[PDB]
């Protein structure tokens, strides 16, 4: 700071004040002032883009430059070409899938061809739907009318159907009228003392298909 | 199997060219591995200090906790006291009294 | 050959809809723009003729 | 490593110790014709010797010792006096802080006086600081309210705000300290480079000192009873502190940890146009001059306003088909004529 | 956005084949460079011509390269006219020198 | 057929005891916009069926007064299209006519167990954030819902106001008469 | 106490958490400064208006 | 070169010559001395209201919100949306009315416009996503095609033993290190890759662009677009008496013809279309913000004779509004059917984003 | 600066009002009124080029000649070199050493 | 329960039946008694019924 | 390769699109 | 025509409190009243400070 | 904040309580589809010193009385099992609040749990505020004044608060049902 007014300080610049390029508007910038959005090339990305990959991730080394050293990785090539290597483990003694035996020949969880695999239905979502207004209390509530509604996706929908399960709620205001499969007791427990009824429509695939393509 | 290029440091002491160790008040390798397998030992001994709480089956590791529900669901549908499942998973005994127990 | 979204091909309002276009550029002049009409009321129009032909 | 900073350390180089500047007061409006439209309604001397005592004077002013403040001020006060010529920023500052001490001393009407020849040198004075002036009259306030004119203190404390609401720049203290988030590259650690913050109370003494101004004013006015005072004066502090504020404000750039390009640097620090000169200078608001003479192009009225040039011969419009057949140029045939017949003359 | 158009494919870039690149990152021909002009690395880049790359353009002027060669007498049609664009038009003038007269830079007729 | 919210035929074979349920007012919201756009939906498949050639250049101008989809294309869109989108518009028609007799018996009990005035408090669905949505020129002094806040009129001290002014000899510019102010260049 | 390197941090994370808490604190004191401003203004207000309505 | 290099400054002298030339040259006079081009913010495009004029009620001001009316006048007939106004998570929440131009360049009434479509805030990022993708589209995939070693055409042999002779050892010598073979990776048509483009994000960024557009003061409404004659001179004496700088140097002009108010229509008027071919700065566009599904029938590479970039096979067509084109072209003109077009296709869209509470007023309010 | 009088004559600035690269007339704007007011002897030509030469150059009174590169350099950047410019006298380039630090 | 007896003190009037409500499912869950069990649920319907 | 090769004059074998794995 | 018969001059609109109009708009607006619209004082006119015409 | 395992091994709680020191107390986990709002937590949030009023934990609440009305009127506020409820609307009609928080299409609040580089699956997550309109640096203040501690960025579209977890997201949604979002 200047002791004087008389005698400034000198504009004699430094390398961090110098060597500084021309700015280029910014988010923050064409946000606050779009009349500064004239090129295409303000249109830039998110920020949290830095660009191209610039450098080689050679392993136990870091992210090392182009054109450096590369006679210290070649870890690097094997990790570059497929092939691979870790025998240190194998040598003695043998894997966890060898040791491990089976407890059955399709295995555990094995989704055989009608095993009944249900996506979950949370009863809270449901009440959370008819509360927001999504579906209609006065009407029979089907499979179709969820899917209508759009509170499941069609990537839920996989045969069977669905399961009502009662996680969060314990109890119903206001009866409801449901048709699902295989709904848990408490959640069926629920629906009857609010007043409502639940009826496990447990359909075929072709059925499934006709009630969600009337 | 160390790193055979050697980092690179900003010099700002010349005492930093004579230095080879980037830490030298740092314990040595087998030093150190050492007073980590103490350390941990020390703090191993303080949770067993304590003896072996029994818990119940909700608080349980995922391979155990379901196992031992479904193998008395059945005799819990019913409720009535003194109903007990000689599973074959849990927690191991400890071997002499504990308070929790 | 193969599976290809004929259910989709034609069904948009207008002829460029539907139609996998990968041969063009950022600007088209006057004469690339007339062409590129030309081509797609061609696609149509060539499509729709071939096929009563061959059915006919 | 940790560094224990045993060892004398040198300071690294960091933009927050950029030289800034003093906003000056305009060569046309003056202290005087402010306060008549308010009331409408060199030789050698150790200056590093006397700079020493007046650090010491004001180091005893700040802990309480109040006279000897007063006579270590008054011994620098006759150096700036032989020192400096008639109406010097120096002098009448350190008359300023003169006046102060005599008024924690409890010599009022002779406080009174000098901040009275202090602004009466303000205002022979061609462009003084915005700063001196508003610590001036905050002195002048303070004197007032002390000798018991409180109506008196309110309207200077309101002049202050009425100066640097019309002549201070709100975004000029923080201009290169916007960006400086920017600059952190890690996120694991070192990552208060990317929250580092400049209090303004530090940048800006003409904010901190127009701060204290409406603070004593919004005091007398509650002592006095006078709420709509109260109001009005705490409505300008908050939109001070916002003006500020928003100057300060910027969006995130990158949040995790980047590695490498050390050069974007370069495009960090940079004269970043601050929230109020860009809004103040909208290319639309603030147009920019263009003269065709030395352009190549022009409106359509305006043909004749272009660079000149010597024998110029409309050809045609560069029409990248032409170096094509016959039926290419057939096809661009009547172009120029159509083109003519649309840039004609009205 | 489901995985946002890639800045490298925009068209922009043009560049030798390096060690790094994604598959769908459009590098230089083989045995062909990246910049036009650079027949050597100490080629210089030529003052007026000017080489259409990419789009087609909009306004081509006579010396100016697009898909072409530059043969003297299609390029220079009179090599004692200056071709440029004015209002959008392509507009001749006398080519000039510039020389030193009197401390000033003064215009005279190049081909004289 | 369970598409209607009466039931499906497995719930009559179970003999599931739904007929009296709670009538409860239903504004159907959800319901009359895919209405809206089922209709629209019916009326765009109609208008590509019923698209034919028109065409502007020589070369395919000899297939002007042709349909654009082949007969057995037409048939078959017409087919399945466009009376499969006519079928769910009727199903949305449908289940919006129950629910607006539904609200109408619900709207005449309430007006017969309070009153006019009562009921019609009772059913109105205003929210004190409504002007927000729908007028938020009488939500400004509540909340600052700008995407610009600083021209907001809570805000708007903040934003500077230049002194402009139009200059002849530079050809009607107009330009800012406030000085600029001098920048930190050096350290 | 807030002189060159306060402490010993076990850990030089914590040291760089320890100064983002600094500048933190910082920040928060300004804001909160500001803050206090809006509040007594609202409460000033208040009381105006009640005692203009009275 | 980069700033942080040696060879950043080691030109000392020859690059201006000392004498300056006695036609363009001129002294700094001082501080009031107005340098032309001079400007305080960095303006890659310097242009003012004579170069590029704005076409409003006023010029582009912080003050004010838009450089539109903000109430009807009291002169003016005002006609209201097609559709019903609501204000979601982006619009302005500010009322948006623009003047309709007659083709005799004169302000026939005033409209009001939708918050939804000109309302919504632009965001950098999202016009970035449309840049981006409209750029990476538009490149022409055909000629990215490149041989591959399988492709070079030589013997099948090894042409010299490894040990016999002192040349290197190589095989087929058709590869990369040689100038005549070719690469192991060449780029393909097949194996470049074609960017897919939602729905929601197409909207998003669309209406963020018209509503840069309008607040940057370059949308003009005219009732019509249409053309006495099909021919080109009736299209550029309307454009010379709507005062439409269409020439390839000028501002150009970006129109999206839909029709009238009373006759809207999806197709573009047969006159003005055949008119409209001007070699100069001007795109007619559909009258559509919104854009069809796109879809990928080749995920797997199943299909191997395709020939085409991966990804959607259902790009945008050329003839549709883009953030690239809105750039490119200084003026962007819209009919008052492109308008009702537009609130039509949106109206829906918006009413899905409405919350549930306010969507449960909707029948309410009507 | 020699006895009273600056060695620095003329300075050469050379811009384009009017295509691209906004930093020379983003100096032009704000800090040029300022080295004008601080150095009102030396002279200032400014030159609109189609495609300016991104540089400064100053001409001194011994007939020396100085030029500092600014292509995509900030406005501050090139304050810094005029003064740099203003400040040097350009008329001799000796090493920093013992042998050198007496002339 | 001090540390609940202390939540219970220092609620807010309009916490306070929430707070007793965890209390007693809190006592519930540790196995107190039941007849502190019983009192804090008649705690927390004293703070929460507004006829009782 | 090079602009007029003989390599690339007489044809050869055409590489196809690769088919991806399961 | 009946707008026109009753409003001579430009209302509230026609004020740059806010900013400066748009030449432009003013011509293509001057058929619309009898006063000169788009003759523009080079001070920012504004309504209740001057009366205008 | 004592802890059970200990006290019952030094003898200062009974065996019992195990079950105690084990689980957590059973308790409606907040969600998404389920409003359980938490007494303590806004206790918290009421006695934390914030610059805006908070509304009542009463009038958060949706209305639980007698379920013996025959028709289920379409009221604004009526009984939910799931806690639904619009927005209160501001504390104080005497006040501006610098910004406005929208609500989902299922009137969900906008707080939003991520994680950092979810394919290595890192235990290290984040919160993502992504539909706050007005001023996003003011909510960052009042979000500064919730999380002292934390790391928080903001955009012009989203604002993150770096190390919450789930129940940060709580927290968030308490204070803005609180406020009046
Ligand atoms: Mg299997």
């Amino acid at each position: 700071k200047e002791f004087d007014e008389d005698h400034p300080l000198p504009v004699v610049g430094s390398r961090l004040n110098g060597r500084t390029t021309q700015h280029k508007w910014n988010h923050w910038d064409q946000y606050l002032n779009p009349q500064i959005t004239q090129s295409i090339k303000d249109l830039t990305p998110t920020p949290e883009y830095v660009g191209m990959r610039c450098g080689h991730n050679m392993i136990k080394m870091g992210w090392m430059k182009i054109g450096g050293s590369w006679k210290y990785s070649r870890g690097y090539n094997d990790r570059r070409r497929v092939f691979a290597r870790g025998q240190w483990q194998e040598r003695k003694m043998t894997p966890r899938f060898m040791l491990a035996p089976r407890v059955s020949a399709g295995g555990p969880r094995n989704r055989y061809e009608g095993k009944l695999v249900f996506s979950p239905l949370r009863l809270s979502k449901l009440l959370w739907a008819i509360d927001t207004g999504r579906i209609n209390p006065n009407e029979v509530i089907t499979l179709y009318h969820l899917r209508q509604a759009n509170v499941v996706g069609e990537r839920e929908i996989v045969w069977p159907g669905f399961v009502l399960i009662s996680n969060g709620v314990r109890r119903v205001p206001y009866p409801i009228h449901i048709e699902l499969q295989n709904a848990s007791a408490e959640s069926i427990r629920l629906i009857e003392e609010a007043g409502g009824s639940f009826t496990c429509v447990y359909m075929t695939h072709e059925g499934l298909y006709q009630e969600l393509h009337p | 199997a160390f790193r055979r290029l050697v980092k690179r440091h900003k010099i700002t002491n010349n005492q930093m060219l004579l230095m080879r160790r980037r830490e030298p008040y740092k314990p040595t390798m087998k030093d150190r591995q050492e007073i980590a397998d103490r350390a941990k030992l020390e703090e191993f001994e303080r949770k067993n200090a304590d003896g072996l709480m029994f818990v119940p089956e909700k608080a349980l590791p995922p391979w155990q906790k379901s196992l031992a529900h479904n193998a008395k669901a059945l005799g819990s549908r019913i409720n009535f006291r003194g109903f007990r499942v000689r599973v074959a998973d849990g927690q191991d005994e400890p071997g002499f009294p504990t308070p929790f127990r | 050959g193969g599976f290809t979204m004929k259910y989709k091909k034609g069904t948009g309002l207008w002829d460029e809809d539907h139609v996998n276009d990968y041969k063009t550029n950022r600007y088209l002049s006057a004469r690339a723009t007339m062409r590129w009409y030309q081509e797609m009321e061609r696609h149509q129009t060539r499509n729709s003729l071939n096929a009563r032909r061959a059915t006919q | 490593v940790t560094r224990l900073y045993t060892s004398y350390y040198t300071g690294v180089l960091y933009p927050n110790q950029l030289v800034q500047p003093k906003q000056r007061l305009p060569a046309d409006v003056s202290v005087s014709a402010i306060l008549q439209k308010r009331s409408e309604p060199r030789p050698y001397v150790p200056l590093g010797e006397v700079a020493k005592l007046e650090l010491q004077g004001d180091y005893y002013m700040e802990g309480g010792m109040f006279q000897e403040a007063l006579e270590h001020y008054g011994v620098v006060a006759k150096a700036y006096n032989y020192a400096y010529p008639e109406n010097h920023a120096q002098r009448i500052g350190i008359r300023i802080k003169l006046s102060a001490a005599f008024r924690q001393t409890g010599r009022l009407e002779s406080s009174l006086a000098n901040i009275e020849e202090v602004l009466r040198m303000l205002d022979a004075s061609t462009r003084p600081s915005l700063e001196l002036i508003c610590e001036a009259l905050l002195e002048l306030g303070i004197t007032r309210e002390a000798l018991g004119m409180k109506r008196e203190a309110t309207e200077a404390y309101e002049e202050a705000l009425e100066v640097v609401n019309s002549f201070h720049n709100w975004g000029e203290s923080h201009r290169m300290l916007r960006l400086l988030p920017r600059l952190g590259r890690r996120f694991n650690y070192n990552f208060e480079e990317k929250f580092v913050y400049f209090s303004p109370f530090d940048y800006d003494r003409t904010f901190a000192l127009v701060d204290q101004c409406l603070e004593r004013a919004e005091t007398i006015f509650n002592e006095i009873g006078d709420v709509e005072g109260a109001i009005r004066v705490l409505q300008q502090r908050k939109e001070m502190i916002d003006k500020k504020f928003f100057n300060m404000r910027d969006f995130a750039g990158r949040i995790h940890t980047m590695r490498g390009h050390w050069k974007r640097r370069a495009q960090h620090l940079t004269n970043a146009p601050t929230p109020d000169e860009l809004l103040r200078y909208s290319p639309t608001i603030h147009q920019v001059h263009r003269d065709f003479k030395y352009e190549l192009t022009a409106p359509i009225g305006r043909e004749k306003e272009v660079m000149p040039g010597v024998n110029r011969l409309v050809l045609d419009m560069g029409n990248p088909y032409r170096r094509r057949g016959r039926l290419s140029n057939k096809m661009l045939k009547d172009a120029d004529h159509k083109f003519a017949n649309y840039v004609r003359q009205k | 956005m489901p995985r946002p158009a890639p800045r490298f494919a925009m068209g922009h870039m043009l560049p030798h084949r390096s060690n790094v690149g994604s598959q769908f990152l459009h590098t230089q021909r083989h045995g062909s460079r990246s910049t036009w002009y650079k027949k050597h690395y100490f080629s210089l880049r030529p003052f007026a011509i000017q080489r259409h790359h990419g789009t087609t353009p909009r306004i081509l002027l006579d010396r100016s390269l697009w898909k072409s060669l530059w043969i003297t007498k299609l390029q220079l049609p009179d090599i004692n006219r200056w071709e440029r664009v004015v209002n959008s038009r392509r507009v001749t003038e006398d080519r000039y020198a510039f020389v030193e007269e009197e401390g000033v830079m003064h215009k005279v007729n190049w081909g004289l | 057929s369970g598409a209607f919210g009466c039931g499906s035929y497995r719930s009559v074979v179970a003999g599931t005891q739904n007929v009296p349920r709670r009538m409860t007012f239903y504004p159907s919201a959800y319901e009359l916009i895919q209405l809206h756009k089922a209709h629209r939906e019916v009326i765009r498949h109609f208008y590509v069926r019923d698209k034919i050639f028109d065409n502007k250049f020589p070369g395919n101008a000899l297939a002007n007064g042709l349909f654009k989809f082949v007969p057995n294309r037409r048939e078959n869109y017409h087919m399945r299209e466009l009376m499969e989108s006519i079928r769910r518009r009727s199903i949305w028609m449908h289940r919006i006519k129950q629910q607006r007799e539904i609200n109408a018996k619900v709207v005449e009990n309430m007006e017969v167990k309070y009153g006019k005035k009562a009921a019609a408090s009772m059913l109105c669905f205003t929210t004190p954030d409504s002007n927000a949505y729908f007028a938020p020129h009488r939500y400004q002094d509540v909340a600052n819902s700008w995407p610009n806040y600083w021209q907001h009129p809570s805000v708007n001290h903040v934003v500077p106001k230049p002194r402009w002014r139009r200059h002849r000899e530079l050809g009607g510019i107009t330009r800012v008469e406030d000085p600029f102010a001098v920048q930190a260049s050096d350290y | 106490p807030s002189f060159g390197r306060v402490k010993a941090v076990p850990s030089p994370v914590i040291r760089s958490k320890m100064n983002f808490m600094k500048l933190r604190r910082m920040r928060l004191r300004d804001v909160l400064h500001r803050d206090a401003l809006e509040l007594r203004l609202l409460e000033l207000k208040r009381s105006a208006m009640k005692n203009x309505e009275q | 070169s980069s700033i942080f290099s040696p060879r950043y400054d080691w030109r000392t002298s020859g690059v201006h010559d000392i004498a300056p030339r006695d036609e363009g040259d001129f002294l700094y006079q001082g501080p009031q001395h107005v340098l032309p081009g001079a400007h305080p913010l960095p303006l890659h495009h310097p242009h003012n209201t004579i170069t590029r004029p704005v076409i409003s009620p006023y010029i582009p001001s912080p003050q004010r919100s838009h450089p539109y009316f903000t109430a009807p006048l009291p002169e003016l007939p005002h006609f209201s949306t097609t559709k019903p106004i609501v204000y979601t998570y982006g619009t302005m929440k500010e009322r948006i009315i623009a003047p309709v131009f007659n083709l005799k360049n004169e302000v026939i009434y005033t409209r009001e416009l939708d918050p939804f479509i000109f309302g919504m805030y632009p965001e950098v990022e999202e016009l970035s996503k449309n840049l981006t993708y409209w750029m990476v589209r538009c490149q022409n995939f055909a000629s990215k095609w490149d041989y591959e070693t399988r492709e070079i055409w030589r013997k099948a042999k090894k042409n010299w033993p490894n040990t016999g002779m002192g040349m290197p050892r190589v095989g087929n010598r058709k590869n990369h290190l040689y100038t005549w073979g070719g690469r192991t990776k060449p780029s393909k048509p097949w194996n470049m890759l074609m960017p897919t483009m939602d729905v929601k994000t197409w909207s998003k960024s669309n209406r963020m662009m018209l509503t840069l557009k309008m607040l940057q003061g370059r949308l003009q409404v005219v009732d019509r677009l249409t053309l006495e004659e099909p021919t080109q001179e009736c299209y550029l004496e309307l454009c010379r008496n709507m005062s439409w700088d269409v020439r390839h140097t000028g501002g150009g002009v970006l129109f999206m013809d839909g029709g009238s108010r009373i006759t809207p229509s999806s197709e573009f008027d047969r006159a003005f279309f055949f008119g409209s071919f001007f070699n100069g700065r001007n795109k007619i566009v559909r009258p559509t913000v919104l854009c069809d599904e796109q879809y990928d029938y080749n995920k797997t590479a199943a299909k191997q004779r395709m020939k085409g970039p991966k990804g959607a096979k259902n790009p945008i067509p050329i003839n549709r509004f883009n953030a690239y084109d809105a750039m490119k072209h200084d003026r962007l003109v819209i009919t008052e059917g492109a308008l009702m077009q537009l609130e039509d296709e949106l109206y829906e869209h918006k009413l899905q984003i409405l919350p549930p509470h306010i969507r449960n007023q909707l029948p309410e309010y009507g | 600066s020699r006895n009273g009088e600056l060695c620095l004559k003329k300075v050469i600035i050379s811009y384009c009002p009017s295509n691209g690269a906004p930093n020379t007339r983003q100096f032009l704007a704000t800090h040029l009124p300022h080295f004008h007011a601080k150095y009102p002897s030396v002279s200032i030509d400014l030159r609109p080029r189609l495609w300016p030469e991104m540089a400064i150059t100053g001409v001194y009174r011994d007939g020396s000649e100085r030029s500092y590169n600014t292509k995509n350099l900030s406005p501050m950047g090139i304050f810094l070199r005029l003064n740099n410019l203003v400040s040097t006298a350009n008329d001799y380039d000796q090493p920093f050493c013992a042998s050198h630090l007496h002339f | 329960h001090y540390d609940h007896f202390l939540k219970y003190l220092n609620a807010d009037p309009s916490t306070v039946p929430x707070i007793a409500q965890t209390w007693a499912t809190t006592a519930k869950h540790m196995r107190s008694p039941n007849w502190i069990v019983q009192l804090l649920r008649g705690l927390h319907k004293y703070h929460a019924d507004a006829e009782c | 390769p090079k602009m007029g090769c003989e390599e690339i004059t007489r044809k050869a074998r055409r590489v196809q699109l690769q088919p991806t794995e399961y | 025509g009946e707008l026109q018969k009753k409003n001579p001059t430009p209302s509230e609109w026609y004020d740059e409190s806010k900013g400066p109009l748009n030449p432009n708009f003013l011509r293509s607006m001057r058929s619309h009243y009898e006063v000169d619209i788009a003759n523009l004082p080079d001070t920012p006119l504004i309504r209740g400070q001057r009366e205008f015409f | 904040p004592t802890d059970v395992a200990a006290n019952i091994s030094a003898g200062a709680m009974p065996p019992e309580a195990n079950v105690a020191a084990a689980l957590p107390v059973p308790r409606i986990q907040y969600s998404k589809w389920n409003r359980a709002l938490r007494s303590d937590v806004y206790d918290e949030l009421l006695k934390l010193p914030l610059r805006y009023k908070l509304h009542d934990f009463a009038k958060l609440c949706p209305p639980q009385r007698c379920q013996e009305e025959p028709e289920a009127v379409g009221v604004v506020g009526r009984d939910s099992a799931v806690g639904y409820l619009p927005p209160l609307g501001p504390a104080d009609p005497l006040d501006t609040i610098p910004f406005f928080v929208h609500r989902s299409s299922n009137g969900v609040l906008p707080g939003k749990v991520f994680s950092m580089h979810p394919r290595n699956l890192m235990p290290a997550f984040y919160l993502r505020i992504q539909q706050v309109e007005g001023d996003m640096f003011r909510f960052e203040e009042e979000l500064l004044k919730i999380f002292p501690t934390k790391k928080i960025f903001v955009r012009s579209h989203s604002i993150y608060v770096y190390n919450v977890a789930l129940d940060g997201r709580m927290v968030l949604h308490h204070w803005l049902l609180g406020l009046g979002f």
